[PDB]
Parts: structure tokens; C-alpha cells; sequence
């Protein structure tokens, strides 16, 4: 679920 | 394979993506999401499932997370990604990934043809056959967060017949068609045993094992419960042991002796006493890894002077032979197994629709293409011809886009 936006 | 892509970072959004992964969670750097109209949908070139291996010459491959987004946040406007697709998949299904793909038009284009007087059924047929299962699964989503109703449930309304059928099949996922297509054998005041004998026997261990998960999600029961209720004997024994998908893994190494003791094991059990020691072959015709059966069944033939499938039909009788004779089918060849299961659905009067329509949607992104090459060599014209005699309309072509063409 760990989802970082780049 | 690996390929690189250039993406033109924007003020707005900078690549356009998120990432997910990381050495921290045992899994690579794969792109979660690609932001509309921003700077990787663009290209047009990345797909979410991928996997970024470089950035700029900067390895990610045993990157964290963080080390991950420190290195693509840092990267300037000109960014150079390598990337391979880490995403599972066959490539002998007939189905492919469309390269056109957009949920919400698909959602909306299929709403209209609801709506559209008489329904459209060519254009929901040129669409849903032409999407893989995930994409269909996208286009569902899209439709209930545009008019707020279940697309399955629409297009139930909408259609009819055999072509009802076939798409409500195509929209479920294949552990929920499969678990489905089980249900609807055991229940009611009988067992269609031929049903539930092609899905037990031919589905793998990782088929298997979401389909016992899914199948519970979804009736609230544990599919080896109802199949000890609609099932008795050695053939409950059977059905039960090949459903729990437990079967060995095929190892790296070929076990020559033990080859030779299941082919006299399987002898001795059989042929060669009066009766048959059932357990013995349920034993090991469910535990032993595939690849480790096809040479048992040769090294059978040099102590039989029947093969394993002769060896059936001289042994067992009903529910129980026609089990072994579809397991060992799916064990020698499981391609040619439905090419020949396709070819009694039609080659006869009528149809058996239910049987060609399972085949046709649960193989279409498995093993098609293998299953088009076993039918065209051994009954000399293709699948595709025979469709073509056996169904019409709009079901028809449904079925040869499942199939994906001649030959
Ligand atoms: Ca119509
Ligand atoms: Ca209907
Ligand atoms: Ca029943
Ligand atoms: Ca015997
Ligand atoms: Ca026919």
C-alpha cells in the first residue's frame, strides 16, 4: 500500500 | 524485456506517476499509477505493473522506497527510465491486452449501447471480447463510478440467450468465473460431474488455491465442503485431494527411481490384481508434479501392456473413470485435452454451449493458441471453422473473437 506520488 | 523511455518532467505533477516497492518490502520499484494527461501518460510509453531498473544511469534495482523517490524526484526535466514489465502473464492466450485502452470511454461507449433502442449488441461484443480481464475489470469499475450501477448487472438486463452467457463470464475475474462455474455444477438436485470434473482436473495449484479463497469470499462456505456434499465414494476421494491444489511442485531434479515404483505401483494397483487399489492411484496421480507423471505414464507402458488411459477404462466405471480419464488428459496434454472436450461440444447435433462457452473465456488468456494448434492438426480444419457451423449472430462472433482467428 505504500505509494509515494513522483 | 527491457526498454527505455524518456519522459519531459513538468512543473505540474513531475513525471506524473506513483511508485510503490522497495528492497524494504522485498519487491522492485514498480509504478502504482500514470496521472492522466500529465507527463508519463504522455508518452505513452510506460504501463503500471513496471518496473523501473535505472533513472539517469542511477540503478534502482535494490533500491528502497525512499532511495527510490529521492532518485526520481531528484532527476532533472530530461529524465532517461529503464524499465521492464515484472508483470505475470501467458503469451499462447488468444486475448490480448487492447493498446487503444480507456475505461471510461469503453464505460461509456457500452452505456450507450445499452440504452441505444434494440441494444447494440456489436459494439458491447467488439469491446468486451477485445479487452484482456483486467481491462474489463477497469471498465466495470468505470461504469459503476459513472452511473452508479453494477455493469454486470446492466448488461444482464440488456442481454439474453447464449451471448448473456458469454459476457457476464468474460466480466468476472477467472478465480470468481471459475469458483462460479463450480457452484453452478453442485447445485440444484444433482451433480453435473462433467462440469466439475474439468475444472478440478485441469486447474493448477495456483489456480487452485485462489479459486478455494475466492469460492469462500463469495458463498460463505469452503468449496471442499460442498464438494463432500454433492459427491460419494472413491470419487468425493478423488475431487477433494485434486481441489485442494497441494500437488508437488516440478523440481529441477527428475527422480528416475521414483518414476520407475509409481509406474509399477500403478501396475500393481491395477492390471495386474482383480479390483483396484483406488487409493493408491489417487495418491499418486494428485501428488506427484506434472512433469514427473508424463514419465510415469511412459515408464507405465514397458510394465502395461495397456496405457494409463486403456488402463481406465478396463479398471473403473462412471463418475470415477470419467475423472481419471480427464486427469490424465490434462496430465499428458492439457491443450490438446480441451481442443478434443471443444470438438464433442460441437461435432455432434446441436451444441454443448455451456462446455464451449467455459472453454472459449477461461482459456482465452491461457492457452488458446496451444489449444488452435492441437485442434487444427488433429481434426484438420481450425476451431474457428467449427464456431462458425455450430453457433450464430452476435454469439457467434463473440466466440471467434474469443478465439481469436483462423487456424
Ligand atoms: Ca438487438
Ligand atoms: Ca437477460
Ligand atoms: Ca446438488
Ligand atoms: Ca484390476
Ligand atoms: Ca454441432
Amino acid at each position: 500500500f505504500r505509494e509515494t506520488e513522483v | 524485456q527491457k526498454r527505455g523511455v524518456k519522459v519531459l518532467k513538468q512543473e505540474l505533477g513531475g513525471l506524473g506517476i506513483s511508485i510503490k516497492g522497495g528492497k524494504e518490502n522485498k519487491m522492485p520499484i514498480l509504478i502504482s499509477k500514470i496521472f492522466k494527461g500529465l507527463a508519463a501518460d504522455q508518452t505513452q510509453a510506460l504501463y503500471v505493473g513496471d518496473a523501473i531498473l535505472s533513472v539517469n544511469g542511477a540503478d534502482l534495482r535494490d533500491a528502497t522506497h525512499d532511495e527510490a523517490v529521492q532518485a526520481l524526484k531528484r532527476a532533472g526535466k530530461e529524465v532517461l527510465l529503464e524499465v521492464k514489465y515484472m508483470r505475470e502473464g501467458s503469451a499462447y492466450g488468444s486475448v490480448k491486452a487492447y493498446t487503444n485502452f480507456d475505461a471510461e470511454r469503453d464505460a461509456l461507449n457500452i452505456e450507450t449501447a445499452i440504452k441505444t433502442k434494440g441494444v447494440d449488441e456489436v459494439t458491447i461484443v467488439n469491446i468486451l471480447t477485445n479487452r484482456s480481464n483486467e481491462q474489463r475489470q477497469d471498465i466495470a469499475f468505470a461504469y459503476q463510478r459513472r452511473t452508479k450501477k453494477e455493469l454486470a448487472s446492466a448488461l444482464k438486463s440488456a442481454l439474453s440467450g447464449h451471448l448473456e452467457t458469454v459476457i457476464l463470464g468474460l466480466l468476472k475475474t477467472p478465480a470468481q468465473y471459475d469458483a462460479s462455474e463450480l457452484k453452478a455444477s453442485m447445485k440444484g438436485l444433482g451433480t453435473d460431474e462433467d462440469s466439475l470434473i474439468e475444472i478440478i482436473c485441469s486447474r493448477t495449484n495456483q489456480e487452485l488455491q485462489e479459486i478455494n479463497r475466492v469460492y469462500k469470499e463469495m458463498y460463505k462456505t469452503d468449496l471442499e465442503k460442498d464438494i463432500i456434499s454433492d459427491t460419494s465414494g472413491d470419487f468425493r476421494k478423488l475431487m477433494v485431494a485434486l481441489a485442494k491444489g497441494r500437488r508437488a511442485e516440478d523440481g529441477s531434479v527428475i527422480d528416475y527411481e521414483l518414476i520407475d515404483q509409481d509406474a509399477r505401483d500403478l501396475y500393481d494397483a491395477g492390471v495386474k490384481r482383480k479390483g483396484t487399489d483406488v487409493p493408491k492411484w489417487i495418491s499418486i496421480m494428485t501428488e506427484r508434479s506434472v512433469p514427473h507423471l508424463q514419465k510415469v505414464f511412459d515408464r507405465y507402458k514397458s510394465y502395461s501392456p495397456y496405457d494409463m488411459l486403456e488402463s481406465i477404462r478396463k479398471e473403473v466405471k462412471g463418475d470415477l473413470e470419467n475423472a481419471f480419464l480427464n486427469l490424465v488428459q490434462c496430465i499428458q496434454n492439457k491443450p490438446l485435452y480441451f481442443a478434443d472436450r471443444l470438438y464433442d461440444s460441437m461435432k455432434g447435433k446441436g451444441t454443448r454451449d455451456k462446455v464451449l462457452i467455459r472453454i472459449m473465456v477461461s482459456r482465452s488468456e491461457v492457452d488458446m493458441l496451444k489449444i488452435r494448434s492441437e485442434f487444427k492438426r488433429k481434426y484438420g480444419k481450425s476451431l474457428y471453422y467449427y464456431i462458425q457451423q455450430d453457433t450464430k449472430g452476435d454469439y457467434q462472433k463473440a466466440l471467434l473473437y474469443l478465439c481469436g482467428g483462423d487456424d
